[PDB]
Protein backbone atom coordinates (compact mmCIF):
# COMPACT_ATOMS: atom_id res chain seq x y z
CA UNK A 1 0.00 0.00 0.00
CA UNK A 2 1.71 3.47 -1.21
CA UNK A 3 0.95 6.91 0.09
CA UNK A 4 -2.52 8.25 -0.17
CA UNK A 5 -2.96 11.53 -1.49
CA UNK A 6 -5.98 13.87 0.06
CA UNK A 7 -5.46 16.41 -2.71
CA UNK A 8 -3.09 19.26 -3.77
CA UNK A 9 -4.07 22.42 -5.31
CA UNK A 10 -1.97 20.78 -8.58
CA UNK A 11 -4.57 18.22 -9.51
CA UNK A 12 -7.30 17.95 -12.09
CA UNK A 13 -9.63 16.92 -9.66
CA UNK A 14 -10.51 18.88 -6.36
CA UNK A 15 -12.40 17.35 -3.52
CA UNK A 16 -14.59 19.52 -1.62
CA UNK A 17 -12.82 20.64 1.40
CA UNK A 18 -14.32 21.33 4.84
CA UNK A 19 -12.63 21.24 8.65
CA UNK A 20 -16.26 20.23 10.56
CA UNK A 21 -19.02 18.29 9.18
CA UNK A 22 -19.42 17.23 5.51
CA UNK A 23 -22.91 15.46 3.34
CA UNK A 24 -22.44 14.20 -0.25
CA UNK A 25 -25.85 13.06 -2.08
CA UNK A 26 -27.14 13.08 -5.13
CA UNK A 27 -29.13 16.29 -4.79
CA UNK A 28 -28.30 20.10 -4.13
CA UNK A 29 -31.06 21.09 -1.55
CA UNK A 30 -30.83 17.71 0.48
CA UNK A 31 -27.19 17.92 0.97
CA UNK A 32 -27.74 21.58 2.22
CA UNK A 33 -30.39 20.52 4.40
CA UNK A 34 -27.90 17.77 6.08
CA UNK A 35 -25.21 20.47 6.60
CA UNK A 36 -27.29 22.45 8.26
CA UNK A 37 -28.41 19.16 10.62
CA UNK A 38 -24.77 19.20 11.65
CA UNK A 39 -24.44 22.93 11.99
CA UNK A 40 -27.36 23.03 14.84
CA UNK A 41 -25.22 20.59 16.61
CA UNK A 42 -26.64 16.79 14.85
CA UNK A 43 -24.45 14.35 14.80
CA UNK A 44 -23.75 12.04 11.86
CA UNK A 45 -26.94 9.64 11.97
CA UNK A 46 -29.59 13.02 12.66
CA UNK A 47 -28.27 14.68 9.34
CA UNK A 48 -28.51 11.08 7.70
CA UNK A 49 -32.15 10.67 8.95
CA UNK A 50 -32.70 14.54 7.64
CA UNK A 51 -31.05 14.47 4.03
CA UNK A 52 -33.28 10.87 3.68
CA UNK A 53 -36.13 12.84 4.86
CA UNK A 54 -35.42 15.41 2.01
CA UNK A 55 -34.46 13.44 -0.52
CA UNK A 56 -38.27 11.61 0.10
CA UNK A 57 -39.11 14.84 -1.02
CA UNK A 58 -36.46 16.38 -3.32
CA UNK A 59 -35.77 13.34 -5.29
CA UNK A 60 -38.85 11.40 -5.70
CA UNK A 61 -36.97 9.13 -8.52
CA UNK A 62 -35.09 7.13 -5.79
CA UNK A 63 -35.22 8.91 -2.24
CA UNK A 64 -38.90 7.62 -0.44
CA UNK A 65 -40.96 6.78 2.21
CA UNK A 66 -42.01 3.81 -0.05
CA UNK A 67 -39.27 1.95 -0.42
CA UNK A 68 -36.07 0.69 1.58
CA UNK A 69 -32.58 0.47 1.81
CA UNK A 70 -29.51 -0.12 3.51
CA UNK A 71 -27.08 2.33 6.01
CA UNK A 72 -23.90 1.34 7.29
CA UNK A 73 -22.89 3.62 10.73
CA UNK A 74 -19.60 4.10 12.22
CA UNK A 75 -19.30 5.67 15.87
CA UNK A 76 -16.32 7.72 16.76
CA UNK A 77 -15.15 5.03 19.03
CA UNK A 78 -15.04 2.25 16.30
CA UNK A 79 -18.27 0.07 16.30
CA UNK A 80 -19.55 -0.17 13.08
CA UNK A 81 -23.11 -1.35 12.88
CA UNK A 82 -25.18 -2.14 9.70
CA UNK A 83 -28.94 -1.44 9.73
CA UNK A 84 -31.19 -3.35 7.27
CA UNK A 85 -34.33 -1.59 6.11
CA UNK A 86 -34.79 -3.42 3.12
CA UNK A 87 -39.23 -3.97 1.88
CA UNK A 88 -40.14 -7.56 2.99
CA UNK A 89 -42.58 -9.73 0.83
CA UNK A 90 -46.01 -9.24 2.11
CA UNK A 91 -47.37 -12.43 4.10
CA UNK A 92 -49.64 -13.54 0.96
CA UNK A 93 -46.71 -13.03 -1.81
CA UNK A 94 -46.53 -16.54 -3.36
CA UNK A 95 -42.96 -18.20 -5.14
CA UNK A 96 -45.28 -18.25 -8.53
CA UNK A 97 -47.27 -14.88 -8.28
CA UNK A 98 -44.75 -13.08 -11.02
CA UNK A 99 -46.17 -16.17 -14.15
CA UNK A 100 -48.39 -15.48 -16.53
CA UNK A 101 -50.67 -18.07 -18.30
CA UNK A 102 -48.06 -20.19 -20.12
CA UNK A 103 -45.34 -20.07 -16.93
CA UNK A 104 -43.84 -17.29 -18.08
CA UNK A 105 -42.48 -14.31 -15.92
CA UNK A 106 -44.61 -10.34 -16.41
CA UNK A 107 -42.50 -7.62 -16.58
CA UNK A 108 -44.67 -5.50 -16.09
CA UNK A 109 -46.83 -7.35 -13.02
CA UNK A 110 -43.42 -7.20 -10.71
CA UNK A 111 -42.44 -3.24 -12.18
CA UNK A 112 -46.05 -1.26 -12.73
CA UNK A 113 -48.56 -3.18 -10.49
CA UNK A 114 -50.22 -2.99 -7.10
CA UNK A 115 -47.99 -6.68 -6.43
CA UNK A 116 -44.40 -5.27 -7.87
CA UNK A 117 -44.84 -3.37 -4.12
CA UNK A 118 -42.90 -4.64 -1.05
CA UNK A 119 -43.41 -3.67 2.99
CA UNK A 120 -41.63 -0.34 2.69
CA UNK A 121 -38.94 0.00 5.59
CA UNK A 122 -37.57 3.54 5.45
CA UNK A 123 -39.32 5.04 7.91
CA UNK A 124 -38.14 2.48 10.57
CA UNK A 125 -34.69 2.07 9.42
CA UNK A 126 -34.21 5.99 9.66
CA UNK A 127 -36.23 5.70 13.40
CA UNK A 128 -34.59 2.38 14.22
CA UNK A 129 -31.09 4.33 13.95
CA UNK A 130 -32.52 7.90 14.80
CA UNK A 131 -33.41 6.38 18.23
CA UNK A 132 -30.22 4.51 18.87
CA UNK A 133 -27.73 6.45 17.41
CA UNK A 134 -28.96 9.97 17.07
CA UNK A 135 -29.25 12.68 19.36
CA UNK A 136 -31.98 14.93 18.37
CA UNK A 137 -35.62 13.85 17.62
CA UNK A 138 -37.48 12.75 14.95
CA UNK A 139 -40.01 15.61 14.67
CA UNK A 140 -36.60 18.08 14.39
CA UNK A 141 -35.06 15.97 11.48
CA UNK A 142 -38.18 15.64 9.48
CA UNK A 143 -39.27 19.70 9.73
CA UNK A 144 -36.65 20.38 7.03
CA UNK A 145 -38.33 18.21 4.17
CA UNK A 146 -42.23 18.62 5.85
CA UNK A 147 -41.47 22.51 4.63
CA UNK A 148 -40.00 21.58 1.01
CA UNK A 149 -43.16 19.00 0.48
CA UNK A 150 -45.61 22.50 1.96
CA UNK A 151 -44.15 25.34 0.36
CA UNK A 152 -42.36 23.45 -2.76
CA UNK A 153 -38.56 24.03 -4.10
CA UNK A 154 -38.13 24.84 -7.83
CA UNK A 155 -37.93 21.89 -10.13
CA UNK A 156 -34.03 21.34 -11.67
CA UNK A 157 -32.08 19.89 -14.57
CA UNK A 158 -31.80 16.75 -13.05
CA UNK A 159 -35.77 16.18 -11.78
CA UNK A 160 -37.20 18.00 -15.06
CA UNK A 161 -35.47 15.02 -17.38
CA UNK A 162 -36.53 11.99 -15.12
CA UNK A 163 -39.85 13.23 -15.05
CA UNK A 164 -39.95 13.29 -18.77
CA UNK A 165 -37.93 10.27 -19.42
CA UNK A 166 -38.83 7.73 -16.55
CA UNK A 167 -41.70 9.68 -15.07
CA UNK A 168 -43.66 9.45 -18.36
CA UNK A 169 -43.48 5.71 -18.59
CA UNK A 170 -45.55 5.26 -14.87
CA UNK A 171 -46.58 8.50 -13.57
CA UNK A 172 -49.47 9.91 -15.56
CA UNK A 173 -51.14 6.56 -16.45
CA UNK A 174 -52.56 7.17 -12.16
CA UNK A 175 -54.84 10.51 -11.38
CA UNK A 176 -53.24 10.25 -8.02
CA UNK A 177 -49.69 10.51 -9.30
CA UNK A 178 -50.63 12.80 -12.52
CA UNK A 179 -52.52 15.19 -10.04
CA UNK A 180 -48.83 15.90 -8.46
CA UNK A 181 -46.17 15.33 -10.92
CA UNK A 182 -48.01 16.73 -14.34
CA UNK A 183 -49.22 20.26 -14.55
CA UNK A 184 -51.52 20.93 -17.84
CA UNK A 185 -50.94 17.40 -19.09
CA UNK A 186 -47.21 17.76 -19.08
CA UNK A 187 -44.45 16.90 -16.61
CA UNK A 188 -43.33 19.61 -14.29
CA UNK A 189 -40.58 21.15 -15.84
CA UNK A 190 -36.91 23.20 -15.29
CA UNK A 191 -38.15 26.72 -13.27
CA UNK A 192 -41.95 24.91 -11.93
CA UNK A 193 -42.75 24.57 -8.82
CA UNK A 194 -43.32 21.04 -7.02
CA UNK A 195 -45.57 21.44 -4.12
CA UNK A 196 -46.05 18.30 -2.23
CA UNK A 197 -48.94 18.76 0.18
CA UNK A 198 -50.01 14.86 0.49
CA UNK A 199 -46.64 14.35 1.05
CA UNK A 200 -46.18 17.53 3.48
CA UNK A 201 -49.53 16.06 5.52
CA UNK A 202 -47.54 12.46 5.98
CA UNK A 203 -44.38 14.15 7.16
CA UNK A 204 -46.12 16.38 9.29
CA UNK A 205 -48.28 13.20 11.50
CA UNK A 206 -45.23 11.12 11.36
CA UNK A 207 -43.22 14.20 12.59
CA UNK A 208 -46.07 14.42 15.27
CA UNK A 209 -46.60 10.73 16.09
CA UNK A 210 -43.03 8.94 15.05
CA UNK A 211 -43.09 5.57 12.97
CA UNK A 212 -46.35 3.91 13.98
CA UNK A 213 -47.87 6.82 11.63
CA UNK A 214 -46.57 4.85 8.85
CA UNK A 215 -46.68 1.64 10.27
CA UNK A 216 -49.80 1.46 12.01
CA UNK A 217 -51.11 4.86 11.70
CA UNK A 218 -53.45 6.99 8.82
CA UNK A 219 -50.20 6.37 6.28
CA UNK A 220 -50.89 2.69 7.10
CA UNK A 221 -54.44 2.80 6.20
CA UNK A 222 -53.40 4.61 3.18
CA UNK A 223 -51.16 2.35 1.55
CA UNK A 224 -53.42 -0.90 2.76
CA UNK A 225 -56.46 0.83 0.71
CA UNK A 226 -54.41 1.53 -2.01
CA UNK A 227 -53.86 -1.91 -2.38
CA UNK A 228 -56.87 -3.89 -1.56
CA UNK A 229 -58.90 -1.73 -3.98
CA UNK A 230 -56.18 -2.01 -6.59
CA UNK A 231 -55.19 -6.29 -6.45
CA UNK A 232 -52.29 -5.38 -3.74
CA UNK A 233 -50.88 -7.76 -0.96
CA UNK A 234 -49.83 -5.06 1.28
CA UNK A 235 -51.97 -5.23 4.57
CA UNK A 236 -52.33 -3.54 7.68
CA UNK A 237 -50.79 -6.90 8.90
CA UNK A 238 -47.63 -6.34 7.01
CA UNK A 239 -47.20 -3.10 7.83
CA UNK A 240 -47.60 -3.27 11.87
CA UNK A 241 -45.39 -6.95 11.55
CA UNK A 242 -42.38 -4.82 9.53
CA UNK A 243 -38.99 -4.62 11.13
CA UNK A 244 -35.83 -3.25 10.36
CA UNK A 245 -33.11 -5.53 11.20
CA UNK A 246 -29.46 -4.41 12.78
CA UNK A 247 -26.71 -6.52 11.39
CA UNK A 248 -22.92 -7.14 11.70
CA UNK A 249 -21.25 -5.49 8.77
CA UNK A 250 -18.98 -7.50 6.79
CA UNK A 251 -15.72 -6.82 7.30
CA UNK A 252 -12.54 -7.45 5.25
CA UNK A 253 -8.49 -6.40 6.11
CA UNK A 254 -7.06 -5.14 2.55
CA UNK A 255 -3.48 -3.95 2.94
CA UNK A 256 -3.75 -2.81 6.47
CA UNK A 257 -7.10 -0.86 5.61
CA UNK A 258 -10.31 -2.28 7.26
CA UNK A 259 -13.00 -2.54 4.80
CA UNK A 260 -16.96 -2.83 6.13
CA UNK A 261 -19.44 -2.68 3.67
CA UNK A 262 -23.16 -4.55 3.89
CA UNK A 263 -23.85 -8.16 5.03
CA UNK A 264 -26.60 -10.20 3.24
CA UNK A 265 -29.48 -9.58 2.39
CA UNK A 266 -26.76 -7.26 0.43
CA UNK A 267 -25.13 -9.31 -2.83
CA UNK A 268 -22.69 -6.71 -2.51
CA UNK A 269 -20.53 -6.05 0.19
CA UNK A 270 -19.18 -9.77 0.70
CA UNK A 271 -18.09 -9.97 -2.44
CA UNK A 272 -16.45 -5.84 -2.54
CA UNK A 273 -15.00 -8.24 0.29
CA UNK A 274 -13.60 -11.25 -1.69
CA UNK A 275 -12.70 -9.44 -4.46
CA UNK A 276 -10.37 -6.75 -2.60
CA UNK A 277 -8.64 -10.67 -1.01
CA UNK A 278 -7.86 -11.65 -4.60
CA UNK A 279 -6.40 -8.27 -5.38
CA UNK A 280 -4.45 -8.33 -1.99
CA UNK A 281 -2.13 -10.94 -4.03
CA UNK A 282 -0.87 -8.59 -6.92
CA UNK A 283 0.88 -5.29 -6.98
CA UNK A 284 -1.66 -3.38 -7.89
CA UNK A 285 -0.12 -0.03 -7.62
CA UNK A 286 2.37 -1.03 -9.49
CA UNK A 287 0.64 -1.60 -12.77
CA UNK A 288 -1.39 1.43 -12.11
CA UNK A 289 -4.58 2.92 -13.24
CA UNK A 290 -6.24 1.91 -16.61
CA UNK A 291 -3.49 -0.15 -17.00
CA UNK A 292 -4.21 -3.31 -19.40
CA UNK A 293 -2.41 -5.48 -16.46
CA UNK A 294 -4.66 -3.57 -13.98
CA UNK A 295 -7.94 -3.76 -15.70
CA UNK A 296 -6.80 -7.77 -16.64
CA UNK A 297 -6.59 -8.63 -13.23
CA UNK A 298 -9.14 -7.37 -12.14
CA UNK A 299 -11.67 -8.03 -14.30
CA UNK A 300 -10.68 -12.09 -13.90
CA UNK A 301 -10.88 -11.42 -9.88
CA UNK A 302 -14.59 -10.11 -10.54
CA UNK A 303 -15.29 -13.00 -12.58
CA UNK A 304 -15.14 -15.61 -9.81
CA UNK A 305 -16.81 -13.42 -7.48
CA UNK A 306 -19.90 -12.55 -9.79
CA UNK A 307 -19.97 -17.07 -10.32
CA UNK A 308 -19.83 -16.81 -6.43
CA UNK A 309 -22.84 -14.61 -6.20
CA UNK A 310 -25.08 -15.95 -8.13
CA UNK A 311 -24.84 -19.31 -6.08
CA UNK A 312 -24.32 -18.72 -2.51
CA UNK A 313 -26.32 -15.54 -1.60
CA UNK A 314 -29.92 -15.19 -0.15
CA UNK A 315 -31.98 -13.38 2.79
CA UNK A 316 -29.97 -14.33 6.09
CA UNK A 317 -33.22 -15.10 8.08
CA UNK A 318 -34.23 -17.56 5.42
CA UNK A 319 -30.69 -18.75 3.86
CA UNK A 320 -27.09 -20.13 5.72
CA UNK A 321 -24.69 -17.58 3.41
CA UNK A 322 -21.16 -19.32 4.25
CA UNK A 323 -19.82 -15.71 3.94
CA UNK A 324 -16.64 -16.79 6.30
CA UNK A 325 -15.64 -19.33 3.08
CA UNK A 326 -16.28 -16.17 1.06
CA UNK A 327 -14.34 -14.05 3.13
CA UNK A 328 -11.68 -16.55 3.79
CA UNK A 329 -8.11 -15.12 2.11
CA UNK A 330 -6.31 -18.87 1.73
CA UNK A 331 -9.69 -19.23 -0.94
CA UNK A 332 -8.97 -15.86 -2.24
CA UNK A 333 -5.66 -16.94 -3.20
CA UNK A 334 -6.40 -20.15 -4.51
CA UNK A 335 -8.65 -17.62 -6.81
CA UNK A 336 -5.50 -16.05 -7.07
CA UNK A 337 -2.93 -18.09 -8.32
CA UNK A 338 -5.65 -19.06 -11.11
CA UNK A 339 -5.66 -15.72 -12.55
CA UNK A 340 -3.46 -15.39 -15.69
CA UNK A 341 -2.10 -11.85 -16.74
CA UNK A 342 -1.97 -12.97 -20.56
CA UNK A 343 -5.37 -14.88 -20.77
CA UNK A 344 -8.40 -14.22 -19.66
CA UNK A 345 -10.47 -17.14 -18.80
CA UNK A 346 -13.80 -17.67 -20.48
CA UNK A 347 -16.75 -17.65 -18.08
CA UNK A 348 -18.07 -20.79 -19.50
CA UNK A 349 -14.96 -22.75 -17.78
CA UNK A 350 -15.84 -20.63 -14.37
CA UNK A 351 -18.21 -21.91 -11.85
CA UNK A 352 -18.83 -21.42 -8.30
CA UNK A 353 -16.14 -22.31 -6.10
CA UNK A 354 -16.27 -24.94 -3.60
CA UNK A 355 -16.01 -23.98 -0.38
CA UNK A 356 -15.76 -27.26 1.80
CA UNK A 357 -11.79 -26.34 2.54
CA UNK A 358 -12.69 -22.88 3.74
CA UNK A 359 -16.10 -23.63 5.71
CA UNK B 1 -31.56 3.85 -6.23
CA UNK B 2 -29.02 6.51 -4.41
CA UNK B 3 -26.42 6.93 -2.04
CA UNK B 4 -25.87 9.51 0.25
CA UNK B 5 -22.53 9.77 3.09
CA UNK B 6 -21.96 11.89 6.19
CA UNK B 7 -19.28 12.68 8.14
CA UNK B 8 -19.70 15.04 11.44
CA UNK B 9 -17.26 16.96 13.45
CA UNK B 10 -16.66 14.19 15.82
CA UNK B 11 -16.19 11.52 13.36
CA UNK B 12 -19.13 9.81 13.54
CA UNK B 13 -19.99 8.48 9.55
CA UNK B 14 -23.14 7.06 8.19
CA UNK B 15 -23.61 5.68 4.90
CA UNK B 16 -27.03 5.42 2.91
CA UNK B 17 -28.31 3.81 -0.20
CA UNK B 18 -31.61 3.70 -0.21
CA UNK B 19 -34.99 2.85 -3.15
CA UNK B 20 -37.99 2.30 -4.53
CA UNK B 21 -35.80 -0.09 -7.43
CA UNK B 22 -36.55 1.60 -10.10
CA UNK B 23 -36.82 5.61 -11.18
CA UNK B 24 -39.75 6.55 -9.37
CA UNK B 25 -40.46 2.71 -8.69
CA UNK B 26 -44.31 1.94 -9.98
CA UNK B 27 -45.25 4.92 -10.27
CA UNK B 28 -48.14 4.36 -7.95
CA UNK B 29 -48.81 7.10 -5.29
CA UNK B 30 -50.48 5.40 -1.74
CA UNK B 31 -53.81 6.94 -1.93
CA UNK B 32 -53.87 10.30 -0.60
CA UNK B 33 -50.41 9.83 0.96
CA UNK B 34 -48.42 11.56 -1.73
CA UNK B 35 -45.89 8.19 -1.11
CA UNK B 36 -44.72 6.74 -4.27
CA UNK B 37 -44.75 2.90 -3.70
CA UNK B 38 -40.92 0.41 -4.82
CA UNK B 39 -40.94 -1.86 -7.27
CA UNK B 40 -38.87 -3.76 -5.43
CA UNK B 41 -40.43 -7.37 -5.25
CA UNK B 42 -38.66 -6.93 -8.90
CA UNK B 43 -35.58 -8.28 -7.21
CA UNK B 44 -36.49 -11.77 -7.15
CA UNK B 45 -36.46 -14.21 -9.25
CA UNK B 46 -39.81 -14.57 -10.87
CA UNK B 47 -38.97 -18.27 -12.15
CA UNK B 48 -33.89 -20.79 -5.21
CA UNK B 49 -32.77 -19.34 -2.46
CA UNK B 50 -33.08 -15.40 -3.79
CA UNK B 51 -36.98 -17.11 -5.04
CA UNK B 52 -40.30 -15.14 -3.91
CA UNK B 53 -41.82 -15.94 -0.69
CA UNK B 54 -43.79 -14.38 2.11
CA UNK B 55 -42.03 -12.46 4.75
CA UNK B 56 -38.65 -12.45 2.38
CA UNK B 57 -36.31 -9.59 1.53
CA UNK B 58 -35.13 -9.23 -2.05
CA UNK B 59 -31.14 -9.84 -2.13
CA UNK B 60 -29.69 -6.39 -3.28
CA UNK B 61 -26.69 -5.20 -5.09
CA UNK B 62 -26.46 -1.63 -2.66
CA UNK B 63 -23.32 -1.67 -0.62
CA UNK B 64 -22.72 1.32 1.54
CA UNK B 65 -19.13 0.95 2.42
CA UNK B 66 -16.74 2.36 5.26
CA UNK B 67 -12.72 2.06 5.06
CA UNK B 68 -10.98 2.51 8.26
CA UNK B 69 -7.28 3.39 7.77
CA UNK B 70 -4.62 3.70 10.56
CA UNK B 71 -7.25 2.85 13.32
CA UNK B 72 -10.00 6.01 12.00
CA UNK B 73 -12.63 6.01 9.62
CA UNK B 74 -10.91 7.33 6.25
CA UNK B 75 -13.38 6.46 3.20
CA UNK B 76 -17.15 6.85 3.21
CA UNK B 77 -18.82 5.58 -0.21
CA UNK B 78 -21.46 3.79 -1.96
CA UNK B 79 -23.52 3.96 -5.21
CA UNK B 80 -26.64 3.21 -7.15
CA UNK B 81 -26.33 0.90 -10.31
CA UNK B 82 -27.77 -3.01 -9.61
CA UNK B 83 -24.50 -5.14 -9.85
CA UNK B 84 -22.47 -2.85 -11.00
CA UNK B 85 -22.74 -1.17 -7.33
CA UNK B 86 -19.81 -3.47 -6.23
CA UNK B 87 -17.23 -2.82 -8.89
CA UNK B 88 -18.06 1.11 -8.50
CA UNK B 89 -17.63 0.70 -4.77
CA UNK B 90 -14.40 -1.88 -5.62
CA UNK B 91 -13.08 1.03 -8.05
CA UNK B 92 -13.13 3.74 -5.02
CA UNK B 93 -11.27 1.49 -2.81
CA UNK B 94 -8.75 0.88 -5.41
CA UNK B 95 -8.16 4.20 -6.56
CA UNK B 96 -7.93 5.50 -3.53
CA UNK B 97 -5.46 2.67 -1.76
CA UNK B 98 -3.61 1.11 -4.69
CA UNK B 99 -3.21 4.25 -6.57
CA UNK B 100 -3.11 7.24 -4.35
CA UNK B 101 -5.62 8.71 -5.83
CA UNK B 102 -7.91 12.08 -4.31
CA UNK B 103 -11.56 10.89 -3.34
CA UNK B 104 -12.59 13.91 -7.00
CA UNK B 105 -9.85 11.49 -8.85
CA UNK B 106 -11.21 8.25 -7.37
CA UNK B 107 -14.54 9.98 -8.48
CA UNK B 108 -14.35 11.38 -12.00
CA UNK B 109 -11.88 8.31 -13.00
CA UNK B 110 -13.51 5.90 -15.75
CA UNK B 111 -14.72 2.94 -14.63
CA UNK B 112 -14.90 -0.96 -15.75
CA UNK B 113 -16.94 -4.08 -15.20
CA UNK B 114 -16.91 -7.68 -15.29
CA UNK B 115 -19.91 -9.13 -13.74
CA UNK B 116 -18.85 -12.87 -15.69
CA UNK B 117 -22.46 -13.20 -17.66
CA UNK B 118 -22.50 -11.79 -19.22
CA UNK B 119 -19.40 -12.66 -20.81
CA UNK B 120 -17.69 -9.26 -21.24
CA UNK B 121 -15.26 -6.39 -20.24
CA UNK B 122 -17.55 -3.77 -19.83
CA UNK B 123 -16.01 0.33 -20.24
CA UNK B 124 -17.38 3.97 -20.24
CA UNK B 125 -15.87 6.26 -22.42
CA UNK B 126 -12.47 7.10 -20.94
CA UNK B 127 -10.35 3.96 -21.59
CA UNK B 128 -7.02 4.74 -23.80
CA UNK B 129 -7.28 2.63 -27.27
CA UNK B 130 -4.19 1.16 -26.80
CA UNK B 131 -4.63 -0.37 -23.37
CA UNK B 132 -8.11 -1.69 -24.93
CA UNK B 133 -6.03 -3.00 -27.58
CA UNK B 134 -4.14 -5.05 -25.15
CA UNK B 135 -7.25 -6.45 -23.34
CA UNK B 136 -8.79 -7.65 -26.54
CA UNK B 137 -5.53 -9.64 -26.95
CA UNK B 138 -5.27 -11.23 -23.80
CA UNK B 139 -8.74 -12.58 -24.28
CA UNK B 140 -11.24 -9.85 -23.02
CA UNK B 141 -14.22 -8.92 -24.62
CA UNK B 142 -14.47 -5.17 -24.54
CA UNK B 143 -18.04 -3.33 -24.70
CA UNK B 144 -18.39 0.23 -24.60
CA UNK B 145 -21.65 1.21 -22.62
CA UNK B 146 -22.97 3.72 -20.54
CA UNK B 147 -21.95 5.68 -17.72
CA UNK B 148 -22.04 3.42 -14.32
CA UNK B 149 -22.80 4.84 -10.75
CA UNK B 150 -23.13 8.14 -8.89
CA UNK B 151 -20.32 7.21 -5.90
CA UNK B 152 -20.66 10.29 -3.09
CA UNK B 153 -17.94 9.96 -0.92
CA UNK B 154 -16.29 11.80 1.57
CA UNK B 155 -12.31 11.00 2.85
CA UNK B 156 -11.35 11.36 6.24
CA UNK B 157 -7.87 13.06 7.17
CA UNK B 158 -6.14 12.02 10.77
CA UNK B 159 -6.32 15.34 11.51
CA UNK B 160 -10.22 15.90 10.44
CA UNK B 161 -9.41 17.40 7.83
CA UNK B 162 -12.45 16.54 5.38
CA UNK B 163 -12.55 16.13 1.52
CA UNK B 164 -15.40 15.09 -0.79
CA UNK B 165 -16.75 14.29 -4.00
CA UNK B 166 -20.00 14.17 -6.04
CA UNK B 167 -20.24 11.87 -9.53
CA UNK B 168 -19.66 13.75 -11.96
CA UNK B 169 -22.60 11.38 -13.96
CA UNK B 170 -25.09 12.80 -11.85
CA UNK B 171 -26.24 16.34 -12.27
CA UNK B 172 -27.79 19.00 -9.40
CA UNK B 173 -25.31 16.78 -6.55
CA UNK B 174 -24.04 18.48 -4.23
CA UNK B 175 -20.71 17.61 -1.43
CA UNK B 176 -20.60 20.71 1.09
CA UNK B 177 -19.63 20.82 4.85
CA UNK B 178 -18.69 23.39 7.24
CA1 LIG C 1 -22.30 15.84 -10.23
Amino acid sequence: APPVSYGVEEDVFHPVRAKQGMVASVDATATQVGVDILKEGGNAVDAAVAVGYALAVTHPQAGNLGGGGFMLIRSKNGNTTAIDFREMAPAKATRDMFLDDQGNPDSKKSLTSHLASGTPGTVAGFSLALDKYGTMPLNKVVQPAFKLARDGFIVNDALADDLKTYGSEVLPNHENSKAIFWKEGEPLKKGDTLVQANLAKSLEMIAENGPDEFYKGTIAEQIAQEMQKNGGLITKEDLAAYKAVERTPISGDYRGYQVYSMPPPSSGGIHIVQILNILENFDMKKYGFGSADAMQIMAEAEKYAYADRSEYLGDPDFVKVPWQALTNKAYAKSIADQIDINKAKPSSEIRPGKLAPYE
Amino acid sequence: TTHYSVVDKDGNAVAVTYTLNTTFGTGIVAGESGILLNNQMDDFSAKDANAVGPNKRPLSSMSPTIVVKDGKTWLVTGSPGGSRIITTVLQMVVNSIDYGLNVAEATNAPRFHHQWLPDELRVEKGFSPDTLKLLEAKGQKVALKEAMGSTQSIMVGPDGELYGASDPRSVDDLTAGY
